[PDB]
Order: C-alpha cells, then sequence, then structure tokens
C-alpha cells in the first residue's frame, strides 16, 4: 500500500468498472474534493504510483461519487445538483452531460445524501427526505417519493430492481418502490433506539436480502429484509461513527468499511447471518477516511489530511 | 391480474421475448400490440400500431444477437419485419419501423399462418409456412443490413391448405432442424451435407422423419429445447383430443461422407382434457410441457424417471 | 367451448405465463404463475436454496462423491471420515431447512409452512434411520435424541388434549386419563407425564410405593450408554431390572388397580414387544414402534417386529398416512427402501431443493449409488439437474442456476449457448456476472466463447477500448492482434494520427494486452512532441513492428511517415536509430516488394513507395556524414 498527497480533502472514492471479459485489475479511479471553496472531480489513473487524468470543478461539497458506466460518473453535491459527468477516455476531460439542480430542495437547498449507480436509471436521496428515480437522457424524473419523515436520509442501497432501501438518521431502513402507490414504505427495521444515526448501507452481490449497515457508534449491523424488523447480528468495530461500508463484488466473505477515526479495517468470513478476523489496512496517524472503494484485488480510499491510499495487491 | 390487449377483434397468437419485460401481441384487426413488463409485476402498453391490411395470424420475435427486431405474418400475403427504435415515445405508432417485407415470394404467395425465427447460431434466418404448401425460408446474409432479406430456401412440405405450424430445433449442440405441421402429417424436415448445393436453388424437397398416430388436424407443435439431454422432444397438439410427444434420438458424430437416419419413438399420450387442443408450449430447458384445450384448463406436465409424461399441475 | 391459447412462456420470464382466448369478446389477457412449490419468489426461500447448495456442494468438495476404501488395511479412517462429512452435512440441511420453515411461519403461509414441516420431520426420520449409527451403532443416546425430535416434528398431538381429559373432572381414573399418560409416555416425554401424575391421582396405599419407584423410574431414565466399556450397558440394564422388579411386585401384592397401574407398569418394563401393552394404547405405528424400541430392545434389527404388527394397526396406519405425506415416507424409509420416498419429496407437497439435498446425502452416504437408473448417471445428478433447469426466470439471478448446474451434469453448455445468444446487446454486468460464474469450475471453454461472442457483438457498435479487452482476454491473441492492426492502419492517415479520440481508449487485459505498447507509444509521440525524445520512441517503436511483431501492413506506412519529420532533403541526427532504419529499409525491400504508405506534403509528389525508403536512407548518410564527426 501507499499513499499518495494531493492537497484536497477527498470525499469520495469509487474504481472505474471494467470491460466485459476483463483479466486485470482495476487502473483508473475517481475522486471527488469537498470542505474546500474550489471543489474538484479529478480522476487518478494507475512503490506505487499514480498521476492524474482529468480535472473537472465541481460546485459544491461531492457528499456521494458513483460511475454509472464506464465513461458516466454520477455525483450529489451539496446543493441538491445530481449532476452525471461524461468522462472522455481517450482526450481525457471530464464534461457535464446531464445535470439536474431540482433534485434536492427545500420549499433553502436541500444536501444530497447518496446516489446508487444502476444502468439505465439513476436514484439518489436527500436532506428532504425525497427518493427521486432519474435515468439516462431525461430531463424530469421517472418517480419521485415526497417521504414525510422527520428524520434525514444518509445513504440508499439497491437490493433488486426497482426497489431500494434508504437509511435515516434515526437508526431506521425503510424499503420503498419506484411503481408503488403513495409515499409510505413497505418495511420498516430499525436498531434499538433512535441515537444511533446510520450514515452507510449497502447490499451483498449474492443475497438481495442481507445488507449491511453501519451506525454513529461504530458497531457493524448485518440485517435481512426478511427476518424481523432488527438486526440480525450487532458486531463493533471502531469508536467513531461509521463512514462508509462496502462489501467486494467477487467474494461476498470479504467486506471492508470506514470510519471516523482512522482505521480501514477489512474483515474476512471466509455467512455474515450466523470468527471473523479483521486486519487494519491504514494505521493510525493519520485523520478520519471517507469512502473506500473495492474491485477484486485492488483498493483506493480517501483520507481528510489531503492523502489517497492505494493498494493494487490486497491478497497477494 | 388480468388486462385488456386493447384491440377490437380476437387475439390469434402471443409470444414473448427473450429478456423478461416484452410481450408481442397479434390480433385479426391488423394491429401489433407490445406489453411492457414493470418493476412491480404490471404489463404496460409500450406501442400499438398497424402492420399490414389483413388479419394477423403467426407473430414472433428475434432473438438480441441482431437487435430488436420482431417478425409477423397475416392473411394478405406479406411478412414483415419490424425493428424497434429507442428514439420514439411509447404509445405514439411510430417505434417500430418496417425493415423489409416478404410479399413477392412465391412460396409466400398465400395466406400465412406460422412464422418463426431460427436460432442465433445460424445467423438471422426465418421460416414462413402459407396456405401454398410450399415452406419459405428466408434469410438475411448482412447483419449490418436489417433489409437485406435474401430467399435461403423453398421446399414443399405440403400441397393443400389447411393449418401450418412451424418449429425450430432450438438445440445448438445438434444440426439444423425443423419441424412443420399441416393437415394430420407432420413431417421434420433436416439439413443435409449439401448446404452449397441447396443454397444455388437445386435441392427440390428434403424430409429426414415424420410425426404420425394423428387422426386429425394439428393446431399447434412446438421443439422442446435439449439441454443436457442427447434426445429431441417436439410436443404436438392435434385436433383428436390427444397430446402426443415424439422423441427423435439420431444425432451423433458426423462421420467424413457418411449419413444418418432419423428415428421416431411416441413418447407418452394425454388425454385428460377431451377436447381439441389448441396451444402447445415448452420450457426454456425441456423440463416442462403446457397444453391447453377447448375446455378451458392449462394442464402443466414434466418429465418423469423412464421418460414419462406427468401432469404436475392443472390451472383453469 | 371456446379455443383458449395458453402461451407459457420461459424463455423470458417463467413467472409470467399469459393464457388468452380466440374468441368474440374475449380480448383480455391473463398473465398467471407456475406451481406454488416451484415458483418461491420470495428472497428467503432463495437464501435458504443457496445456502443448502452451498453446504452440500461448496462444503462437502470430495465427501459428496461415494469413495469405497479397504476397512482392513491403513486406510481405515477413510470411511470414518467420509461418514462424519455425510452426517455433518445431513445436520446443516437439517438446520438450513429449519431456519427456513422458522422464517416462512411468521410470513403468514399455511400450506407452505405445512410442506416445511413435513420436508424437516421427513429429514429428521431419514437422519434418524441412516447417518444415525454408521459411524458408531454404540451411540445409542444421540438416537434416542433424534427419534425424539421426530416424534415431536411428526405430528402435534398431544397439545391442548390434556385440557379437555382432565379439565376439572371429578376424577382422573377413567380411561382417558390412561390413555393420556401412556400416549405421552411412548412419545418420550417423561416431565409431561410425570407433570400430568401430580396433579390428580388418588395417592391409596400398598400401590403408593411402586407409584413412587415408577414415577422415579421414568423422571431418572438412562440416555447415554456407549459401547466401549461394560460399565455403561450394565447401568443401563439396571433400570430395566428394578422396573421389571417394581412391575412384578406390584403385579403379585395387595393392588387391586390393576387395569392402570398394572399396564403402565408393562409399559414402562419389557412387557411391550408381545403386543400386549404397547400396540394396545398406541394410535400410529411410529409412536409404538418408539414405545417398543425404548421398552425393550433399542437395536436396529427388531424394526420389523414393531412397524408390522396386525391387521387393525396396518389399517389405522395407512388410513393416518393418507392425510399427510410423511408417514409414508418414514415407514418406506424405515423397511430399508429410501428409493421410494424421493417421488413423494419430489412433488408439490415438499418443494424440491429439499428433495434434492436430500438425493445428494443419500448418494454421499453410500445409499442409492449407480444402477443404473434410466436417466445415465445417477437419482441425485438427475434431480440436481431438474432443479437447476427449473431454476430459471426473469426474477431469479442467473448466479444460483449457475452455480447449480455446475454440481450437476446437464443444463450446462446448452444453457450457457442459450444465454450468451441473447446477450449481444450493450450489457458488460452479465457478461462480467457470466465470466465469474463460468470461471469456478473445470469450464475454460465457455468462458472462452463468451468473451468471444462479447467481442463480436461490440465490434458491431465500433467501440474501440471497450472492445479490445475483450477481445484480449479468454480470446487468444489473434483477435487482440487483428484489432491492434486495424488500429495501426486507422491512426496511419494524415500528419496528427488522432483515430482513437473522443471517448474510445483503453487496454489492460495481462501480459496479452501490455504487450501491446506500440499503439499507445505512436498515439503519445504523436500528439505530445517533446524533444528528440519523442521521435525517438516513434522510431523505436517502428522498428520494434517492423521486426515481424505488428503485422507488416502499417509498417511501412509508420516508417514513410517517421523518415519525412527527420529530414526529407538535408541532414538530421539520431543517436542509435540510423542503423536499425537502415536494417529496416533493407530488410522491407528485399522481402517481397510490398509497402505502401499515405499522402500528406512531400508524400503526394512520389507515385511508388521505394520513394521513402531511399529518402530515408539519403537522410540517414548525410546525418551519419555531417553529424557523427562530432568527437569530444
Amino acid at each position: 500500500i501507499y499513499a499518495k498527497f494531493v492537497s484536497q480533502k477527498i470525499s469520495k472514492t469509487r474504481w472505474r468498472p471494467l470491460p466485459p471479459g476483463s483479466l486485470q485489475t482495476a487502473e483508473t479511479f475517481a475522486t471527488g474534493s469537498w470542505d474546500n471553496e474550489e471543489n474538484y472531480i479529478s480522476l487518478w489513473s494507475i512503490e506505487g504510483d499514480h498521476q492524474l487524468l482529468c480535472d473537472i470543478r465541481h460546485h459544491g461539497d461531492v457528499m456521494d461519487l458513483q460511475f454509472f458506466d464506464q465513461e458516466r460518473i454520477v455525483a450529489a453535491s451539496s446543493t441538491g445538483c445530481v449532476t452525471v459527468f461524461l468522462h472522455h477516455p481517450n482526450n481525457q476531460t471530464l464534461s457535464v452531460n446531464q445535470q439536474w439542480t431540482t433534485a434536492h430542495y427545500h420549499t433553502s437547498s436541500a444536501p444530497c445524501t447518496g446516489v446508487v449507480c444502476n444502468n439505465p436509471e439513476i436514484v439518489t436521496v436527500g436532506e428532504d427526505g425525497r427518493i427521486n428515480l432519474f435515468r439516462a437522457d431525461h430531463k424530469e424524473a421517472v418517480r419521485t417519493i415526497d417521504n414525510a419523515d422527520s428524520s434525514t436520509l444518509h445513504a440508499v442501497t439497491f437490493l433488486r430492481t426497482p426497489e431500494i432501501l434508504t437509511v435515516n438518521s434515526i437508526g431506521q431502513l425503510k424499503i420503498w418502490d419506484f411503481r408503488q402507490q403513495g409515499n409510505e414504505p413497505s418495511q420498516i427495521l430499525s436498531l434499538t433506539g433512535d441515537r444511533v444515526p446510520l450514515h452507510c448501507v449497502d447490499r451483498h452481490p449474492n443475497q438481495q436480502h442481507v445488507v449491511a449497515t453501519g451506525g454513529q457508534d461504530g458497531m457493524l449491523s448485518i440485517w435481512d429484509v426478511r427476518q424481523g424488523t432488527m438486526p440480525v447480528s450487532l458486531l463493533k468495530a471502531h469508536e467513531a461513527e461509521m463512514w462508509e461500508v462496502h462489501f467486494h463484488p467477487s467474494n461476498p466473505e470479504h467486506l471492508f468499511t470506514c470510519s471516523e477515526d482512522g482505521s480501514l479495517w477489512h474483515w474476512d468470513a471466509s455467512s455474515w447471518l450466523s470468527r471473523i478476523e479483521i486486519t487494519s489496512l491504514l494505521p493510525s496517524r493519520s485523520l478520519s477516511v471517507n469512502t473506500l472503494d473495492v474491485l477484486g484485488p485492488c483498493l483506493v480510499c480517501g483520507t481528510d489530511a489531503e492523502a489517497i491510499y492505494v493498494t493494487r495487491h490486497l491478497f497477494s | 391480474r388480468s388486462i385488456a390487449a386493447d384491440h377490437k377483434d380476437l387475439i390469434h397468437d402471443v409470444s414473448f421475448d427473450f429478456h423478461g419485460r416484452r410481450m408481442a401481441t397479434c390480433s385479426s384487426d391488423q394491429s401489433v400490440k407490445v406489453w411492457d413488463k414493470s418493476e412491480s409485476g404490471d404489463w404496460h402498453c409500450t406501442a400499438s400500431w398497424k402492420t399490414h391490411s389483413g388479419s394477423v395470424w403467426r407473430v414472433t420475435w428475434a432473438h438480441p444477437e441482431f437487435g430488436q427486431v420482431l417478425a409477423s405474418c397475416s392473411f394478405d400475403r406479406t411478412a414483415a419485419v419490424w425493428e424497434e427504435i429507442v428514439g420514439e415515445s411509447n404509445d405514439k405508432l411510430r417505434g417500430q419501423s418496417h425493415w423489409v417485407k416478404r410479399t413477392t415470394l412465391v412460396d409466400s404467395r398465400t395466406s400465412v399462418t406460422d412464422v418463426k425465427f431460427a436460432p442465433k447460431h445460424m445467423g438471422l434466418m426465418l421460416a414462413t409456412c402459407s396456405a401454398d404448401g410450399i415452406v419459405r425460408i428466408y434469410e438475411a446474409p448482412d447483419v449490418m443490413n436489417l433489409s437485406q432479406w435474401s430467399l435461403q430456401h423453398e421446399i414443399s412440405c405440403k400441397l393443400s391448405c389447411s393449418c401450418i405450424s412451424w418449429n425450430p430445433s432450438s438445440s445448438r449442440a445438434h444440426s439444423p432442424m425443423i419441424a412443420v405441421g399441416s393437415d394430420d402429417s407432420s413431417p421434420n424436415a433436416m439439413a443435409k451435407v449439401q448446404i452449397f448445393e441447396y443454397n444455388e436453388n437445386t435441392r427440390k424437397y428434403a424430409k429426414a422423419e415424420t410425426l404420425m398416430t394423428v387422426t386429425d388436424p394439428v393446431h399447434d407443435i412446438a421443439f422442446a429445447p435439449n439441454l443436457g439431454r442427447s434426445f429431441h422432444i417436439l410436443a404436438i397438439a392435434t385436433k383428436d383430443v390427444r397430446i402426443f410427444t415424439l422423441k427423435p434420438v439420431r444425432k451423433e458424430l458426423t462421420s467424413s461422407g457418411g449419413p444418418t437416419k432419423f428415428e421416431i419413438h411416441i413418447v407418452a399420450q394425454f388425454d385428460n382434457h377431451n377436447s381439441q387442443v389448441w396451444r402447445v408450449s415448452w420450457n426454456i430447458t425441456g423440463t416442462v410441457l403446457a397444453s391447453s384445450g377447448d375446455d378451458g384448463c392449462v394442464r402443466l406436465w414434466k418429465a418423469n424417471y423412464m421418460d414419462n409424461w406427468k401432469c404436475t399441475g392443472i390451472l383453469k | 367451448k371456446n379455443q383458449m391459447y395458453f402461451d407459457w412462456g420461459p424463455g423470458e420470464m417463467l413467472v409470467c405465463e399469459t393464457s388468452f382466448n380466440k374468441k368474440e369478446k374475449s380480448e383480455m389477457v391473463p398473465s398467471c404463475p407456475f406451481i406454488y412449490i416451484i415458483r418461491k419468489d420470495v428472497d428467503v426461500y432463495s437464501q435458504i436454496l443457496r445456502k443448502l447448495f452451498n453446504e452440500s456442494h461448496g462444503i462437502f468438495l470430495g465427501l459428496q462423491r461415494i469413495d469405497e476404501e479397504l476397512t482392513g488395511k491403513s486406510r481405515k479412517s477413510q470411511l470414518v471420515r467420509v461418514s462424519k462429512n455425510y452426517r455433518s452435512v445431513i445436520r446443516a440441511c437439517m438446520e438450513e431447512m429449519h431456519q427456513v420453515a422458522i422464517a416462512a411461519k411468521d410470513p403468514a403461509n399455511g400450506r407452505q409452512f405445512s410442506s416445511q414441516v413435513s420436508i424437516l420431520s421427513a429429514m429428521e426420520l431419514i437422519w434418524n434411520l441412516c447417518e444415525i449409527l454408521f459411524i458408531e451403532v454404540a451411540p445409542a443416546g444421540p438416537l434416542l435424541l433424534h427419534l425424539l425430535d421426530w416424534v415431536r416434528l411428526h405430528v402435534c398431538e398431544v397439545d391442548s388434549l390434556s385440557a379437555d381429559v382432565l379439565g376439572s373432572e371429578n376424577p382422573s381414573k377413567h380411561d382417558s386419563f390412561w390413555n393420556l399418560v401412556t400416549i405421552l409416555v411412548l412419545q418420550g416425554r417423561l416431565d409431561e407425564a410425570r407433570q400430568m401424575l401430580s396433579k390428580e391421582a388418588d395417592a391409596s396405599p400398598a400401590s403408593a410405593g411402586i407409584c413412587r419407584i415408577m414415577g422415579d423410574l421414568m423422571r431418572t431414565m438412562p440416555i447415554l450408554s456407549p459401547g466401549n466399556t461394560q460399565t455403561l450397558t450394565e447401568l443401563e440394564l439396571k433400570w430395566q431390572h428394578w422396573h421389571e422388579e417394581c412391575e412384578r411386585y406390584l403385579q403379585d401384592s395387595t393392588f387391586a388397580t390393576s387395569p392402570h397401574l398394572e399396564s403402565l407398569l408393562k409399559i414402562m418394563l419389557g412387557d411391550e414387544a408381545a403386543l400386549l401393552e404397547q400396540k394396545e394404547l398406541l394410535s400410529n405405528w411410529y409412536h409404538f414402534l418408539v414405545t417398543r424400541l425404548l421398552y425393550s430392545n433399542p437395536t436396529v434389527k427388531p424394526i420389523d417386529l414393531h412397524y408390522y404388527a396386525q391387521s387393525s394397526l396396518d389399517l389405522f396406519l395407512g388410513g393416518e398416512s393418507s392425510p399427510e405425506p410423511l408417514d409414508n415416507i418414514l415407514l418406506a424409509a424405515f423397511e430399508f427402501d429410501i428409493h421410494q420416498v424421493i417421488k413423494e419429496c419430489s412433488i408439490a407437497l415438499s418443494n424440491w431443493w429439499f428433495v434434492a439435498h436430500l438425493t445428494d446425502l443419500l448418494d454421499h452416504c453410500k445409499l442409492l449409488q449407480s444402477h443404473n437408473l434410466y436417466f445415465g448417471s445417477n437419482m441425485r445428478e438427475f434431480l440436481l439437474l431438474e432443479y437447476a433447469s427449473g431454476l430459471f426466470a426473469h426474477p431469479s439471478l442467473w448466479q444460483l442456476g449457475v452455480d447449480y448446474f455446475d454440481y450437476c451434469p446437464e443444463l450446462g453448455r446448452v444453457s450457457l449457448e442459450l444465454h450468451i445468444e441473447r446477450i449481444p446487446l450493450n450489457t458488460e454486468q452479465k457478461a462480467l456476472k457470466v465470466l465469474r460464474i463460468c470461471e469456478q469450475r473445470q469450464m475454460t471453454e465457455q468462458v472462452r466463447s463468451i468473451c468471444k461472442i462479447l467481442a463480436m457483438k461490440a465490434v458491431r457498435n465500433n467501440r474501440l477500448g471497450s472492445a479490445l479487452s475483450w477481445s484480449i482476454r479468454a480470446k487468444d491473441a489473434a483477435f487482440a492482434t487483428l484489432v491492434s492492426d486495424r488500429f495501426l492502419r486507422d491512426y496511419c492517415e494524415r500528419g496528427c494520427f488522432s483515430d482513437l479520440d473522443l471517448i474510445d481508449n483503453l487496454g489492460p487485459a495481462m501480459m496479452l494486452s501490455d504487450r501491446l505498447t506500440f499503439l499507445g507509444k505512436y498515439r503519445e509521440f504523436h500528439r505530445m512532441y517533446g524533444e528528440k525524445r519523442f521521435a525517438d520512441a516513434a522510431s523505436l517503436l517502428l522498428s520494434l513492428m517492423t521486426s515481424r511483431i505488428a503485422p507488416r501492413s502499417f509498417w511501412m506506412t509508420l516508417l514513410t511517415d517517421a523518415l519525412p519529420l527527420l529530414e526529407q532533403k538535408q541532414v538530421i541526427f539520431s543517436a542509435e536509430q540510423t542503423y536499425e532504419l537502415m536494417r529496416c529499409l533493407e530488410d522491407l525491400t528485399s522481402r517481397r516488394p510490398v509497402h505502401g504508405e499515405s499522402d500528406t506534403e512531400q508524400l503526394q509528389d512520389d507515385d511508388i513507395e521505394t520513394t521513402k525508403v531511399e529518402m530515408l536512407r539519403l537522410s540517414l548518410a548525410r546525418n551519419l556524414a555531417r553529424a557523427i564527426i562530432r568527437e569530444g
């Protein structure tokens, strides 16, 4: 593993997707700067080293970033603008193709929380309780669920098409559908009380009912969509709030999670619904981390101390 | 629940695609309606427009190897092929553009009633059977040109005018065979080793086997997919209240300059409906077979242990 | 009679069976589904099936096949290890079935819950009748626990009968209380029998000591007896001897109550295999057999005399087994005929994943190997193939089907061909999933064919970069070489070699794609000219491509374009490149006189192809004459 300085607080880190039937690992990865007066969404390309390929200024703090395809990347700004950056794979120039400024607003400016990536749609959520479902080459959204909850969303995971599951700030996980009538959720799964606040939500690649989430205490909760309304396993890990948490797409036993204390633990259960081995990839000293990407053997993450750790040999 | 097909006349055939959210329909009112399934399972109308001047009876969709193509055969001596365009609005009578038309052919100059495309392993090929008793074989040589449809073969399966039924073999690891039913006869044509001679207009008739034990006209005929099995299965739907099922096992090692003899064997004969059968579909892997008659019930038959047909259900 | 047409679609959506009618005033389309046990669109059932498949295949490895070993050699532990692995797999399958039943019981379901309970009871009975005494036949406690669990999971009788037979009624000396006590003591429920006897019972004289001794023996019954030492067998026989002595003392005294206490003593002692007390106070055949095995001998060599009593008991068993589909399966499995229960488990009363798991366990436990039947392989393989062929719909993922078809034999190559025949579009996730599922076993040809089909489908849309990674990986190297030659021929046009512009530039797949760095170097030299470094890199790339590497069609054009940038008619400078250029020009002219170039400014005034070679030779000579004399 090796770190690289960029003099910018990276708020998101997502690796680029490979083609159909690739053999090597991932070489390109996108990043998102925040907590500054001029945020930029550059994209790097690979002791290891990495050089910057393209760069484009983004208005507002990039709270979430996801790649919809091999050349498209959706970003969630802090002003409620879900823009789709069209990255050039040859000219190396990120351009703005489609954007929706009226995706999250208060009737003020509501910040967009999470944003899912599924071809060919665009599921996102904001702080105003609006679950829009945009698509490609569309001016308006196809479905907008205006939730009347008192809390605010932080993440949103999609299990099956087209029913996603979002997490509020009260530790509850509500499941909604884009083709359903009304603005109420079908299922509601919360924890013990309303003091804990979930910030990350991700489902398994093989199991559509199992999903892992992280509260504001550092305990990784693995709940199910057809096993009551509570968590099946609640195991503590860090001491601060859980930033991002996502498992690997190749193997479902390995799963990484980031917290607000400065520790990138990588759990290895080689089932989550049932002795798990945890190994921290980064040490102390460094500040808290924002997000972390995993694409087989490659692993990219971003810290708050203007650092970006990259490791293309996680199992070698 | 049930839904209306928006057809003034009676429906004839209703085939599906190869994805899971597409269904084509053709009635006797000169209209080709296309259905689309949403995320909640509800079927919605996508496009509906006129394709011919007569009554459409045969309707089949092609595979995804050459795009979203769909063939249709009516009683106006025409077999046009429609192409789905993504740059058109839904329910606007403009998303299905006509590519070509098979109206000047000598073999398809009568009332067409059976039209089914071939597999994707042999290219964009399709078969059609009219009331003249000659089975027309159309195949496109250019994959980029969807309007360059040339006549490949023209074999005469019958002589009079009765109920036609076309069924091609879906086995990719076997020879090119296709079943054709007309009146009380049900032959099975197979491609020889003289493809260059048959494509140069020199091959008269070609027949391998024939399904007997039919005392009435065949209403429907379909070949089951031989997934893992070394033998073929073709279900017949006669008007004599008998659902026969052939079993051919003759595809072996093709020797250099040698020949083969196709054998026929009756597996089972069901007669629980006590009425004339109209539809007889199969499964995607050859593990389930349905048979609908005039009694208002659909019995689903499945393979037992010793190649026996047992009714595992009866829906009404 | 109307002509009803039911188009059973399965190639696109198997959970959407459309049915229509070709009649007047009947233009309604009715979409329906399959059976209630063959569909199972819930996520809990799919997760349970995936867990069972992973425990039966991924957790078995070499224990899934019947491996025979010699008992009189050094490898005598192989059979014990295989038996232990089979028992562990059966226990895991039973636990998964119990978890699935508990999850489905809270989802408002009656028929599905009953089918799951019946499947669990059948699995427990099969495990108690087979994998229970194969590795160690001295384990009496485990067999007794398995029998008690099977009897508890079979029927719910009795549940609310205690509140109806003894509901504040004076007194408890009738036949109903005796029958309820016998039914509780026959199923091994000693706690219920002790609690029902302490509620209302006339404690008279004489028989009080016998009733206390019987209660003490029922409360402190033996449930542990190993065969490694005779002490356990002696302690187990001592309880039966004491029970028989107490029964004899109660029968040969002043105990006038011989119509209930004597019957209970005879049922608790060894007076049960003679068909007088156990067969008279029983309601079924399995319960009577379990009571006889718990009273008299508890071996498996006397099950024929307990499962078949008289004509009335057989008629009662046949009448009671006509309602449920588990008693007949248990009776067929207990009589050394586990092959007959597969046809009953593979119906609508037990779904199909549980039946397939039971068949796989029976085949791995050396109980149903080859023979063969009528499918060609075995019964478990045929059941697995049928399950893999049936588990295919629009809402169900293809990963489960690919994992289920990999452990069997059928629905493999044909299924892969059918999946690849309808996937030639702009979808890389499905191709990646298929490549990941095909790489989990020993099927390297299917993944290569899928990659070749994906590359051929992507090449039709003229998408550079995306198709190169699919044509270079899992597709040998001829397609990659052809793509590189086409890219080099397209880039050689004018002065600015762009070609791959906009957003179409990628290439990263092992050494099969990393070896084609010549095109990237040429593009970097044409887009960025950094003093003589770019020219040297372009010359090196041209010399590497002209050495029988990257074809030979665009090599002459690249050489002609590189020779025009140095010196068209004067002198130039080249460090360790002029000799290589002269060698390439001499080797290309002595081959078969074949070349070709483009046209721009100075190249448009020529006509043949040797003019560029002559100009390059003249420039190299001028450079070596007026530059190589720079001594230090």
